[PDB]
């Protein structure tokens, strides 16, 4: 049964349609695959990917696969109904100031990256597109496709999976391993935009992205993240004195400002870790984040 | 359970196969990590 | 910001807390650079500085300025 | 931060550039001590063209009170719990482009009596 | 598994994983008879003993298809590859379908879950055929990989008795410095293992448990006493019982090892012309 269409994508078309099985509508996703190429992988690698982390994966803030139907060519996935995405709500002018639900939108963020941390999965890619808010408005991981899991044996890495707009520094090095601070790198992008309704770094890609990241928190110096310069690509940038981030984001709250740093610390070590960040004094604060009850939702 | 820092005698050896390698430390693959990941799956089930 | 209306009274004057042959004496003309209030200040310059510096001028070296005002 | 009652901060270069609502904006500054580089008044200096921020969630706010167009602008403290709902926290009146907090009755009139006493 | 999501399909008892082979060969047989193509205990059927007997020579066989694999091959692809095989067939009778053309499903379907990523083209030039007919198995191969996806009940994780095993030669060199040629003990650990893949042994105990067995056997082929491990194991949840279980478990599976047999290749040659009769008749799928 189809209801109505949710979204139009390439790589698989969502729909907004009641499932067989409840009466209740649900989101449906459904993959789309070309058969004119004389040479097919058959399921999408990404979509492969995606699959099987989600059944893996049972979580509040992580999307699971409620059922999936293989018997059509083409393959229909059963997930929780989400209202709207996150970006296009952050990238709308706000009607009123938000700190709490922006506080709320971290605080789930970071225990569905725990819980997948804790079951050994990697989400290569993380950012505000791509990010799916229920009517509940519990914060969920739409795509587990860019996601990779990484084994302590030596294997092939992705490189660049991570956006443009917010890579970290090592991947824009080609660092050959990549590792849970890379993730965290990620969701300091995500809050400093978050902050600023807008994108925190641009990037247009060829290292764009890394000069931009040089200007804001300064040139690393060798000692902040070791053998950056014995790296195979390395590129040295003008020194830049750097921005305080209380002035690129108007914002210093008196823990936030200490999370953002440390989430923006160059060495994966140095990153604060999710866990770190749970325990982190602006989560367990007198504001409180918002349940999503109070959530802002349109129409 | 195996924390992520073992704090006890596989951390004082701090020897994998692989050993340490320079641009591969760098990215990631802390020995503690790569100890750590090998013991979770070794630990996993073992009960009914 | 965390500054006040400047810093009050110190260096020169805990020097001159002394007593009859103790004190500092006064400094010499420094013939060069100083910073009075903001602006440098410095010594050895002209009155009226020729337009030249900064503008195009668009009057001969005769500058009757009688005829050409 | 010893104590903020007994606080001025000011600034010359902005004193010519004054009136209504660039009172707010001064106050909005940073260095100020009396803005909070935290709570909702930071993030108005992030948004733009704000026109009903303080109401339908909340948050301790910056709001004028009355005002005087050459010289006097006071400005209040609130704390919203919810939209249509004020509790003031304080209240910092600028007289010439300086900033002071309005001193409380009791307080004033005590500390006053023992300096006299 | 501490992540779980397979314990629900791993089977306990090897006599339960025979039930379903013979149940899914003898619902193949009754849509047949439905059909009325073939009389019911045709001799063209295959009794699912004499189907699991072929299986056992095919996992030999691709096992021998991973080693001369143009490409550097992963151990843990290796197992992926022989685990789907194994269940896709206990769902399905192994006379409906070839198992080498499900077999290269498999190993694809392997390499893109463990992230090898092996091309399709050179996946087809590992093979040799002629090429109009690489081209057809291709096709093939993503028509299977559809039913093998509805197989697996979207549930492509597996989980891998190597991984555990490496972790468990870390620990037991830390633990203790009595045992010694530890790197030794570990290539025999892993021939063990390969053992245990070829058996069913990996679909019925967890591969933590399976790598443990690997550890102790080869503990006993060096005459090293583990009792100093065992000890260290008794001090865990459920104190001596759970050590006591993990023991049973040891004694069972060294008795799947040495029940298990090589199959004959006489009885093969004629399973494979049997299993070529049933490829010979049309199922002729639905009208």
């Amino acid at each position: 049964e189809k209801l109505d269409f949710l979204g139009e994508g390439q790589f698989a078309t969502v729909y907004k349609a009641r499932d067989k099985n409840t009466n209740q509508i649900v989101a449906i996703k459904k993959i789309k695959l070309g058969h004119r190429s004389e040479a097919k992988d058959g399921i999408n690698r990404t979509a492969l990917r995606e699959i099987k982390l989600l059944q893996e994966l049972s979580h509040p803030n992580i999307i699971g696969l409620l059922d999936a139907f293989g018997h059509k060519s083409n393959i229909s996935l059963v997930f929780d109904f989400m209202e709207t995405d996150l970006e296009v709500i952050i990238k709308d002018n706000s009607l009123v100031l938000t700190p709490s639900h922006i506080k709320a939108y971290m605080l789930m963020t970071l225990q569905g990256l725990e819980y997948l941390h804790q079951h050994w999965i990697l989400h290569r890619d993380l950012k505000p597109n791509n990010l799916l808010l229920d009517e509940n408005g519990v914060l969920k991981l739409a795509d587990f496709g860019l996601a990779k899991s990484f084994g302590s044996p030596n294997r092939a890495y992705t490189h660049q999976v991570v956006t443009r707009w917010y890579r970290a520094p090592e991947l824009l090095f080609g660092a050959r391993m990549y590792g849970v601070g890379v993730d965290m790198w990620a969701v300091g992008c995500i809050l400093a935009e978050l902050l600023l309704r807008v994108p925190f770094l641009p990037g247009d890609s060829d290292l764009d992205q890394l000069t931009r990241i040089f200007e804001t928190l300064g040139t690393p110096t060798e000692e902040q993240w070791p053998d950056m310069c014995s790296l195979p690509d390395y590129v040295t940038f003008k020194s830049f004195p750097g921005i305080p981030l209380h002035h690129i984001f108007s914002a210093a709250g008196d823990d936030l400002l200490d999370l953002i740093q440390g989430l923006f610390l160059f060495n994966p070590c140095a990153r604060i870790t999710a866990t770190q960040a749970l325990k982190m004094k602006y989560f367990s604060n007198r504001p409180g984040p918002t349940p999503g009850c109070q959530l802002p939702r349109p129409n | 359970h195996v924390p992520e820092l073992e704090m006890l005698g596989r951390l004082g050896y701090l020897n994998h196969v692989r050993a340490a390698s320079p641009q591969d430390l760098a990215g990631g693959y802390t020995s503690s990590l790569a100890c750590h990941r090998a013991l979770q799956d070794a630990f996993s089930g073992l009960f009914w | 910001a965390l500054p006040p209306p400047m810093q009050y009274i110190k260096e020169y004057t805990d020097e001159n807390i002394q007593e009859g042959l103790a004190p500092k004496p006064p400094p010499p003309i420094k013939d060069s650079y100083m910073m009075f209030g903001n602006q440098f200040q410095c010594d050895d310059l002209i009155i009226r500085p020729l337009e030249s510096q900064g503008i195009e001028r668009l009057h001969p070296m005769q500058f009757d300025h009688k005829k050409e005002l | 931060r010893d104590n903020l009652l007994g606080i001025s901060w000011v600034d010359s270069s902005w004193i010519p550039i004054l009136n209504s609502g660039s009172v707010l904006d001064y106050f909005s500054e940073r260095s100020n001590p009396f803005y909070d580089r935290t709570c909702n008044n930071e993030v108005v200096k992030m948004q733009r063209l704000t026109l009903e921020h303080l109401n339908q969630m909340v948050g301790i706010e910056y709001i004028l009170l009355h005002a005087q167009e050459p010289i006097l602008f006071i400005i209040r403290k609130q704390q919203r719990q919810s939209p249509a709902q004020v509790i003031p926290l304080a209240d910092y009146y600028i007289i010439a482009g300086v900033i002071y907090q309005a001193p409380d009755l009791g307080s004033v009139i005590n500390s006053r009596v023992l300096t006299a006493v | 598994h501490n992540s779980s999501q397979k314990r629900h399909w791993t089977f306990s008892s090897e006599e339960q994983l025979a039930r379903l082979r013979a149940d899914a060969n003898r619902k193949f047989r009754c849509k047949a008879v439905a059909n009325g193509k073939v009389l019911p205990n045709d001799p063209v059927f295959l009794e699912p003993h004499e189907e699991m007997t072929l299986c056992k020579y095919y996992e030999k066989r691709l096992l021998e298809f991973c080693s001369v694999f143009k490409p550097a091959m992963p151990r843990s692809v290796v197992g992926t590859a022989c685990m789907y095989f194994k269940r896709f067939y206990l769902n399905n009778s192994v006379m409906e379908y070839h198992p080498r053309i499900i077999m290269l499903t498999c190993a694809f379907l392997a390499c893109k879950v463990d992230e090898f990523n092996v091309s399709s083209p050179q996946f087809v030039g590992n093979l040799r055929e002629s090429p109009l007919g690489q081209e057809k198995a291709l096709e093939q191969i993503l028509e299977y990989e559809l039913l093998l996806i509805q197989q697996l009940n979207f549930h492509l994780i597996v989980h891998n008795p190597y991984r555990p095993f490496e972790g468990f030669l870390i620990d037991l060199k830390t633990r203790y410095p009595i045992l010694e040629n530890p790197e030794i003990l570990r290539k025999t650990a892993d021939d063990f293992l390969n053992r245990i893949a070829l058996t069913d042994a990996y679909l019925l105990y967890t591969p933590s448990q399976i790598a443990l067995t690997a550890i102790l056997s080869s503990a006993s082929r060096a005459g090293i006493t583990m009792e100093s491990y065992l000890s260290e194991s008794l001090m865990l949840k459920e104190n001596r019982t759970c050590l006591s279980q993990l023991l049973d478990i040891m004694k069972s599976m060294r008795n799947l090892v040495k029940k298990y047999e090589p199959p004959r290749s006489e009885e093969v040659a004629v399973l494979k012309q049997k299993l070529e009769r049933c490829h010979s008749a049309e199922l002729a799928l639905n009208v």
